[PDB]
């Protein structure tokens, strides 16, 4: 039940971050509706395959939220950028948008299954544990693509606000106007920096190797265990 | 589909290669025998007087 | 037990290979996939740092959370080089220009997702009470991984890309051409 609470809480927090960026109740709602739709469907798939609701399937759900919300965001954000880059209306924009990412969403789900499936194949007792996650996360991702191909486009096209060519929320007054201005600015600052780094380089491959060796260092030092001991509110005392 | 892959030979190879290693991995784990189970099963009751 | 141990190397080995093959199909290239796969370490480092820091262990929860972090940063990198590549291919944009326009179109979506998810797992790293051992273990790995993945990727992926596009090209630019 505590994991369930975190799920709900996580969806609330997602709603808040969406708002910070989308700044419109109806828009933020899209990525927000998508999560529970996919999660609920995932339980149905778990039933279909004879899995139970357990600690591992539940954490699979939690971890899945990162993947799910990104699917919705990629879809919703890309449309936005389009309505900003062109002033094309909502229905026409999601079409052109979906036209240009939809291929990628599907391909990505494929490469991702390549990272989560292999773990369904661990051997022994170990294996049954990792398998709970693998199947939960893969199923959720598959459903997420489905939802991104069916629900999200429909939702963008009917619930999104027309953005006018060139508008970026700077016209707004109060926090958003301020936020939107800082980001637009900080963005030019981002590109300015990359533009610099791309004239350099060599040095950054060297920094990259630092990070790799460091990573390797920490890895071999981090002790390995299996599953944590939890305080389950009971215990026994043996007398011999 | 052929027209699709005629222009995407790498995509074509990828599919072939994935199939091959799925099969290579299968070979490492497949049981070996002369025959699968072909005799019908039997149950025996034994008693003594 | 004997029985035997460590299947990890072999299975993530094939995982890497399949990921490479999938990406090669996606990009119709044997070289470009490296520009995505090189992001993998960038999330791991933060995960290891945060776990080393809280005194955690390399356990089930650490591993799955890492795959998730890796998945996401992979996805981010894929959509970045997809955009650059298309720009260079559909439009005639030259290498650097396309990389910069790609990277700039992708900043926001990347940030929206990173923040939504790092906050989303906060309740987990902060957890006390029933099952907080599991909750803490899940959350902190992800949080650290996502932080480093996010900050490190938005600078490094553009690097991976141009460095890979050069090394594995064939005298035909890197202007700028069209169409
Ligand atoms: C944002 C959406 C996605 C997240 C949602 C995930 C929720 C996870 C739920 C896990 C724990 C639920 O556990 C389950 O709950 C229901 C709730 O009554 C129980 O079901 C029981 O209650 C109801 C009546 O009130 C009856 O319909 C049912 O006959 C009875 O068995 C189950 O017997 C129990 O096993
Ligand atoms: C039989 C067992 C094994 C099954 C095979 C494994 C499949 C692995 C595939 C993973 C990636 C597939 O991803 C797919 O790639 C092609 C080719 O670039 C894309 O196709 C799209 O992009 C390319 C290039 O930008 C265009 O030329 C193409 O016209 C367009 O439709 C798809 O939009 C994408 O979804
Ligand atoms: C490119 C996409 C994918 C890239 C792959 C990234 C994944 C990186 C982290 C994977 C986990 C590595 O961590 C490794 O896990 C195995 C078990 O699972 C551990 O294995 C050890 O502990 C377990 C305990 O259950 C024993 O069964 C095992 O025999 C023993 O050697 C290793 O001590 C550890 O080093
Ligand atoms: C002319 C095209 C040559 C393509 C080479 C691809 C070879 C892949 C072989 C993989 C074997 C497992
Ligand atoms: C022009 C129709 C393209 C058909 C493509 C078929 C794709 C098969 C992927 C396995
Ligand atoms: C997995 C190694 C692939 C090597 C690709 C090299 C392409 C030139
Ligand atoms: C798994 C082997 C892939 C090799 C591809 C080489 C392309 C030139
Ligand atoms: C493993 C930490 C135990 C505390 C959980 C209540």
């Amino acid at each position: 039940h505590e994991v369930v609470k975190t799920l709900v809480e996580a969806i609330i927090l997602v709603f808040l971050v969406m708002y910070l960026f989308l700044q419109n109740f109806r828009a933020t709602l899209i990525p927000t509706i998508a999560v529970p739709v996919v999660l609920l469907g995932t339980f149905a798939v778990l039933a279909a395959f004879g899995f139970s609701i357990n600690t591992l399937t539940m954490f699979g759900m939690v971890l899945a939220i990162g993947l799910l919300v990104d699917d919705a965001i990629v879809v919703v954000e890309n449309v936005e950028r389009v309505m900003a880059e062109e002033g094309l209306p909502p229905k026409e924009a999601t079409r052109k948008s979906m036209g240009q990412i939809q291929g990628a969403l599907v391909g990505i789900a494929m490469v991702l299954s390549a990272v989560f499936v292999p773990m369904a194949f661990f051997g022994g007792s170990t294996g049954a544990i990792y398998r709970q996650f693998s199947i939960t996360i893969v199923s959720a991702m598959a459903l997420s693509v489905l939802v991104a191909l069916i629900l999200t486009p429909a939702l963008c096209a009917t619930m999104l606000k027309p953005i006018a060519k060139g508008d970026h929320g700077e016209g707004k007054k109060g926090f958003f106007g301020w936020f939107n201005r800082m980001f637009e600015k900080s963005t030019h600052h981002y590109t300015d920096s990359v533009g610099g780094i791309l004239r350099s380089t060599g040095r950054y491959l060297v920094l990259y190797l630092i990070i790799v060796v460091g990573m390797a260092y920490l890895f071999v030092r981090l002790p390995s265990s299996f599953l944590p001991d939890e305080d389950q509110g009971v215990f026994m005392t043996m007398v011999q | 589909m052929p027209n699709f892959f005629i222009d995407r030979p790498i995509f074509a190879w990828v599919i072939a290669i994935i199939i091959m290693l799925a099969g290579g991995l299968a070979i490492l784990k497949l049981p070996v025998a002369q025959y699968p189970t072909i005799a019908p099963p039997a149950v025996t009751i034994s008693a003594s007087y | 037990e004997r029985l035997s141990g460590n299947q990890a190397p072999s299975l993530y080995a094939i995982s890497l290979i399949v990921v490479f093959l999938c990406l090669a199909a996606l990009y119709e290239s044997w070289s470009i996939p490296f520009s995505v796969m090189l992001v993998v370490p960038l999330g791991v480092i933060g995960a290891l740092l945060a776990a080393t820091f809280r005194g955690l262990t390399n356990d089930v929860y650490f591993q799955v959370g890492l795959l998730t972090t890796i998945g996401l940063s992979a996805k981010n990198a894929i959509l970045i080089v997809e955009f650059a590549k298309d720009l260079m291919d559909k439009e005639g944009k030259g290498l650097i220009e396309a990389t910069l326009d790609a990277v700039r179109m992708r900043l926001r979506p990347i940030l929206m997702t990173s923040l939504a998810f790092i906050l989303g797992v906060m309740p987990l790293v902060i957890s006390t009470g029933a099952g907080s051992g599991a909750q803490n273990a899940v959350g902190t790995g992800v949080m650290g991984g996502m932080v480093t993945a996010t900050v490190l990727a938005i600078f490094f992926v553009p690097v991976f890309f141009v460095v890979v596009r050069r090394r594995f090209s064939r005298k035909n630019e890197d202007i700028e051409h069209s169409h």
